[PDB]
Order: structure tokens, then sequence, then C-alpha cells
């Protein structure tokens, strides 16, 4: 996370670290959406252009953590995967369209004071909360510069409007992605960066006191570049498919 | 319906250092 | 097709 700050422990429970078995290595972010299901970006698993293609027997997940390195023995939970479901129409060749994935846990998870899911978006919430200017939040252990935090980081970024996102890149943008970030004249900074990928962009709803997962960190042209915004997967819209895998 | 509510925060009735921040942008301008 | 991976 570029231009963020340390998070208060217990800030983001639904924050999984997508780690690799050997040699140990962080690959991305993901989130807890249940006690057996994890959501992440598909490019974290399959991205052919870089020879990247992971199997269930290549990863682990360290659910519920704070210090990126010091394995906090009696508060954190490691787990192996059972399955990996990657959207079947995920465009990795062109624009990273539908860059979503659902990771199954070998066996369930003992929710704790530092582990618990994040709410998925329902039609009603999505409608009232997805408006430009409306800020959501990103957490992650990835680089703080285009160099890595000792603790989880946070940055709260505004949803930019559809036309401005499209005007900044030359990438065909789809219904399934939105962007967030500050525009050049705001003199406020922030962005996700390498390794924050797959992490969650959550927004809090005023009606009840719940946090919803609005989007999955996907791509960007650098990290915290002026006149460039960060793209996130539109969870609500791919939620139809989410139901299909968890069923 | 136990999703979204942070034990160390929501369930305890405590606000995080920058949560305020997000709530302003809602009633913005 | 930047993939925010590490």
């Amino acid at each position: 996370i570029v231009e963020g700050q340390d998070a208060e422990v217990g800030l983001s429970p639904w924050q999984v670290m997508l780690f690799r078995k050997s040699p140990q290595e962080l690959l991305c972010g993901a989130s807890l959406i249940s006690d057996r299901w994890v959501l992440t970006a598909a490019h974290c698993l399959l991205y052919p252009p870089w020879d990247k293609n992971f199997t269930v027997d290549d990863l682990l997940v360290r659910i519920g953590k704070h210090s990126r390195t010091r394995y906090e023995r009696k508060v954190e939970k490691i787990s192996m995967l059972d399955k990996i479901y990657i959207h079947p129409r995920y465009n990795w060749k062109e624009n990273l369209d539908r860059d979503i994935a659902l990771l199954k846990l070998k066996r369930p998870i003992e929710l704790s004071d530092y582990i618990h899911p994040v709410c998925l978006p329902d039609k009603q919430t999505a409608a009232k909360l997805l408006h430009a200017g409306f800020k959501g939040r990103v957490t992650g252990w990835g680089n703080r510069r285009e160099v890595q935090p000792s603790v989880l980081q946070v940055v709260n970024l505004p949803l930019v409007e559809r036309p401005v996102c499209k005007a900044s890149t030359r990438i065909r943008i789809t219904d399934n992605m939105f962007c967030a970030g500050y525009k050049p004249g705001e003199g406020k900074r922030g962005d996700a960066c390498e390794g924050d990928s797959g992490g969650p962009f959550v927004m809090k709803s005023p009606y009840n006191n719940r946090w919803y997962q609005m989007g999955i960190v996907s791509w960007g042209e650098g990290c915290d570049r002026d006149g460039k915004y960060g793209f996130y997967t539109h969870v609500f819209r791919l939620k139809k498919w989410i139901q299909k895998v968890i069923d | 319906a136990d999703c979204g509510l942070r034990p160390l925060f929501e369930k305890k009735q405590v606000q995080d250092q920058t949560e305020k921040e997000l709530f302003e942008s809602y009633i913005e301008g | 097709y930047g993939v925010r991976g590490p």
C-alpha cells in the first residue's frame, strides 16, 4: 500500500495472506468470506505471461495476522487448500476482465477475535454505496513504494467515476471493474502496490454497522502515479458466479 | 449475519483511527 | 494484457 499507515490489530479480520509453500513467499492478498471460503484475484494463481500457474499443492494461507513475517503462533491460522476455482472467462490475455478466484479450505476455520468474514454486497447495499467520491478501504502487506511494511497497512481511497477511469488508461475497461484513487488536484495520496493484489476493497454501510467487500485489488499502471488510478474487481457483478462455486 | 462486525471494534462498540474518514465522504459537499 | 501481484 502506497502512502498508508499501520493498521490497528483487529482492524481487518477477513485479511488472508496468500503464501507459497516452498520457498515460503507472499503472492497476494485474499479475504475470509466464510469459514471455508477465501476470495482472491485469479492473476494471483494463473497469469501465463509470467509462467505463473499455481496448484492447490503449491500454496498455504496464513489467516488472521498482523506482522507480515513474525508468525504470531497463538492468533494466526495456516491452512492448505482443497480446490481453486478461477472464473472461466477471466481475460488474462487482454484486460484482466473477471479477475476473481475462490479458494476452498481443506477444513473449516475457528473464527477468533482476529478472524471473521467480511459481508458480500447485496443489490441494495451496492446501489447506495457505489458512488464516485465515496471512499472505501484497502489493506495489505505489499510494497509501500513502486519497501515493505513490518505491519499491515491501510489507505482509504475514493471511487473515481466511470469516464475518468476510462480516460486515464488505454485498456478496454469492463462492467466488471471499477477504479479508485485521488485525482491530480487533491494533494492526497494512496494506492495498492505489488503484493496487495487479491486484497480487499471494503466499504462500511451506515444502515447496520457492517463492512462489505466491494472489490478485489486487481491491476494498476505503477503505484501512486499522478493521473493513473487503480483497478478493482467488481465483486457484486461476479457474485452470480460466486454463488455458483459455493454451492 | 455475523459478517462485517469486527469483534475488536464493531462488537465492542469502538471506532478505528480512520473510520471517521470514510463516513465524511458519504455526507460530502 | 499492471497485475498488482508482487
